[PDB]
């Protein structure tokens, strides 16, 4: 097959000769010439193409559609709850921007933290001030807290419960985002007497 | 000067704008200034330290902190009694010799860039004539080839390959030792201007000491050892022998960092395009960008010597910049202070001076230039400049206009090569006056934190010196040998590395051998040429 | 703070660009394999004629149909001395007149 | 290799002053020396 | 080895937990309920044929009710009285009202 290639291209020499030291091939230069240089120059710069168009995905905002907020003094029994939607809760106007420009003017770190998000990253949920319900809890159980409010002499705890829900079709492998916080009370204190 | 302006600068434009007026003035004036009187020199700083005693009671009446007008006060009266003093009065007769001999200068340097001339004439008729008898001597051999033959590509016989010879043939010894060899290189770089300067300086102090009463010839002190020439064949001064020994007796680094001073005033109008760029280059988002681009059109275009009124121009544009930047700063006015000191700096250091488009674009195209041809070091400022751009890479918008940028400089890249195959100089700089305002344009996109700014900046800082070696191949225009392996002309052990390096970096040898086979003039085809290129 | 709608980076900025590298490295020793080492395969390349080896293949096609195997094995013989012999290939493919 | 490489610089000089047919004259020259090994041993000796 | 990966055709999902609730006004939520597999019913193609009449001439309805399996549609139940009281702070009943 090689000295087929060759002696093929010498049978299609012989029927169209070629004048001697001239014909310096003009427009195929030029043909094979761009068809390499681009051939090369896309091999180098594509895989910086499907290495980048990979890279676009810069994210999207996660309004939290559910907001729950529980005071929980003592083991005897949740005190306080409650939650809210979107219906109580106002995503942040750029009023509010320049509140948070204001309000915070001193303290430089605060300044970097307020000004690095977007407009559209922080809200503001209400919270109803009375209950949508009642204390329903054991009579044994209201005893003992009370008792224990009264004259137990030892410490306690109360968890206040923020909490906070997202959307899912935003994106976000996590959901029900929250954390407790803890204030002690001692024994006959003054919240302890109130 | 420089302690005045500095004293109007850190603090609020309440009264300090008269300063830059002094500025203005003084530096305008201030060769001519010191080239004047006593009387009127006196006068203009009795003035001055009026206004300075005025201003500072008016910044007592607003119903510590005055400590720059207090030091620029304690400067003034230093140089009155300075400018009071007898001492001087020689010193300015020293500037009284400085107005009088420029014109032998001029033409002192006229004569040094004729024998460049003719110097790079005769080498250019001495390789003309060696390569016709290259050719003369081929022609000749294949002559006798042909004849011995009759008694295309592919006609080749053992009889073609007799034996013809017949026509061919401890450690501060080391310390000592580098600041020597820098000093040692410094000079090298400095030796023309330095012997330029000391003959203009020996011709000085001669008409100096000969101006003890009077002085009314130039050709009698041309001939006080013949017109055109650049000789030293003269008298011995004993004082400035006694100078040159004294500066002999040194050899520390005071030498080194005097022959940087002699260094930077000698070029002097790199520095000036340096801090040019490098105003720009930091803080500057489009109010030194009209500027920047004319450098490179004027100065570098019409001739070696910068534009006559480029200088002028430009000076008074930095100026007028400054003065607008008071619409009511820290760094900006230190940058904009220092670069107009340095353009006169330069403007001192020289002491010498649509109907007009197409008169310097057919200057451009006299060829009266010494075709000293630098492609090498263009496609090395590129090659770390993508090198730059790539490594960059270690919010997220600047990396898509990198990487468009990236496919400019490739096809920018690709298309100054093959204008340098062709030998043309119009396209150059054509390619030239495109490529500077569109990147130019360019720097308004890189902002519409600190990382991307600063390799971005040292990426436009390296496109400006691919810009400025690209003017001045647009000077020098295009030797007609320019088809030669850019590494290869000597044949050492360096060169060898070298080489075996540049053929390890991937797609360069290939794009090399495929860009010269498309662009060049040959008629083989593109194997013939690969194969003639790696035998090679 | 705006969720990643997929997270799929999948590599940290730094040990990614290897890869990268990698792929042009390789693809390079690649395209100087036959662009940048022609020359030992010179000779065997360019012939000027070679109808007397073209003639001698087409009789080993007709030897090795007509099953008559010992010339089989002696035009494979000529032609593997041919082969390896470069100078006997100068004497053998001129052209005629 | 001086007496290749001398031919190469010619090459690259007619290359470059246009007289073609003694471009495509010392590449067959090129070739012709390359196709043939023992042409090589009698044109790649030193001299005294 | 391309192919043996993708036979990961699926599984049924029958929702364990059904819970429905009506909440009008913030005041508090009015109704609540949920049920589990014991008060839903996983359809019989019984109920296959009633989707197949039920839905006569509507032919993207046609379509997809044929779509899905037997197995992929269920039925849960829901107690019409409350499991419980509507606990609520008589200020927030007086509010609501």
């Amino acid at each position: 097959a090689n000295i087929f290639i060759i002696k093929c291209s010498r049978e299609t020499e012989k029927k169209y000769p070629q004048p001697k030291g001239q014909k310096k091939k003009k427009i195929v230069k030029y043909g094979m010439g761009g068809l390499i240089i681009l051939f090369l120059i896309a091999i180098i710069w594509f895989p910086l193409l499907f290495m980048s168009l990979i890279r676009s995905v810069v994210g999207v905002v996660n309004q939290p559609i559910d907001v729950t907020v529980t005071l929980k003094l003592g083991g005897y029994e949740p005190l306080f709850t409650m939650s809210a939607q979107q219906p109580s809760i106002v995503p942040f106007t750029p009023q509010a921007y320049e509140e948070l420009s204001q309000q915070f003017d001193p303290y430089p770190l605060a300044m970097q933290f307020i000004s690095q998000y977007s407009p559209e990253d922080i809200v503001t949920a209400q919270i109803e001030g009375s209950s949508g319900a009642l204390w329903r809890i054991s009579p044994p159980s209201r005893a003992q807290m009370k008792q224990e409010l009264y004259n137990g002499t030892a410490d306690i705890t109360l968890r206040f419960t923020w909490n906070f829900q997202r959307d899912l079709a935003k994106g976000g492998t996590v959901e029900y985002t929250n954390e407790k916080h803890t204030l002690e009370l001692a024994p006959n204190s003054t919240a302890r007497r109130q | 000067l420089v302690v005045v302006f500095v004293a109007g600068a850190t603090r609020i434009s309440i009264f300090g704008l008269g300063y830059l007026l002094a500025c203005f003035y003084l530096l305008l004036f201030g060769t001519t200034l010191l080239q004047k009187d006593t009387r009127a020199q006196l006068v203009l700083w009795d003035c001055l330290i009026l206004y300075n005693v005025t201003v500072i009671i008016s910044k007592n009446m607003l119903s510590a902190g005055i400590i720059w007008d207090s030091i620029c006060f304690f400067f003034l009266l230093l140089q009155r009694r300075i400018f009071l003093s007898h001492y001087f009065l020689h010193v300015s007769a020293d500037l009284k010799a400085t107005a009088l001999q420029a014109s032998r200068g001029f033409a002192l340097y006229n004569a040094a860039n004729l024998k460049s001339i003719n110097f790079h004439r005769q080498i250019e008729e001495k390789s003309l004539a060696q390569l016709k008898r290259q050719m003369k001597r081929i022609r000749a051999k294949q002559e006798k080839y042909r004849q011995s033959q009759a008694s295309v590509i592919h006609s080749g016989d053992y009889f073609l390959f007799e034996s013809d010879s017949e026509e061919e043939e401890f450690l501060w010894v080391l310390g000592q030792a580098t600041v020597d060899g820098l000093t040692r290189w410094l000079r090298a770089f400095t030796k023309h201007h330095r012997t330029m300067s000391d003959v203009l300086c020996a011709e000085r102090y001669l008409l100096t000491q000969e101006l003890l009463r009077v002085g009314e010839v130039r050709r009698g002190v041309l001939d006080q050892l013949a017109s055109e020439l650049l000789l030293d064949r003269r008298l011995h001064i004993p004082e400035l022998e006694e100078a040159e020994r004294f500066e002999a007796q040194q050899g520390r680094t005071l030498r080194l960092l005097r022959a940087g001073y002699q260094c930077v005033a000698a070029h002097s109008e790199l520095l000036c395009y340096f801090i040019i760029i490098l105003n720009h280059m930091v803080t500057a988002s489009a109010a030194s960008l009209v500027l920047p681009v004319l450098v490179f059109l004027w100065a570098m275009l019409t001739i070696p010597r910068p534009s006559k009124r480029f200088w002028m121009t430009a000076i008074v544009f930095t100026e007028v910049m400054v003065v607008t930047k008071y619409l009511f700063t820290d760094s900006y006015i230190k940058y904009d202070l220092v670069q107009l000191m340095a353009l006169f700096f330069h403007r001192s250091q020289l002491l010498c001076y649509q109907p007009l488009q197409r008169f310097f674009h057919d200057i451009l195209h006299t060829k009266y230039r010494a075709a000293t041809d630098v492609y090498a070091l263009m496609f090395l400022a590129d090659i770390v400049d993508i090198i730059i751009i790539i490594f960059g890479f270690w919010d997220d918008q600047v990396p898509q206009a990198f990487l468009f940028m990236l496919l400019v400089q490739f096809g920018t890249m690709v298309i100054d090569r093959a204008l340098y195959l062709r030998k043309t100089v119009l396209g150059k700089l054509a390619f030239q006056v495109v490529l500077v305002v569109a990147i130019h344009i360019w720097m308004f996109f890189i902002l519409p934190m600190f990382s991307q700014n600063a390799v971005a900046q040292l990426w436009y800082f390296v496109k400006c010196i691919y810009f400025a070696l690209s003017a001045y191949q647009i000077r020098c225009g295009y030797p007609t040998r320019i088809l030669g392996n850019f590494l290869t002309k000597k044949y050492n052990h360096l060169n060898l590395f070298l080489f075996q390096g540049f053929r390890l970096v991937p797609f360069l040898v290939e794009l090399r051998a495929v860009m010269d086979w498309v662009w060049t003039d040959t008629t083989l085809s593109l194997s013939n040429w690969m194969c003639v290129e790696d035998i090679y | 703070d705006k969720v990643s709608p997929p997270s799929l980076g999948f590599l940290a900025g730094y040990g990614i660009v290897g890869l990268y590298v990698s792929i042009v490295l390789v693809v390079g020793k690649f395209v100087r394999g036959f662009f940048s080492e022609i020359s030992h395969s010179i000779m065997f390349e360019e012939l000027p004629c070679v109808d007397r080896i073209l003639k001698l293949c087409q009789d080993i096609f007709l030897v090795r149909e007509t099953r008559e195997l010992e010339l089989e094995e002696e035009l494979y013989a000529k032609l593997i001395f041919l082969y390896r012999s470069p100078e006997t290939m100068i004497k053998w493919t001129r052209e005629r007149e």
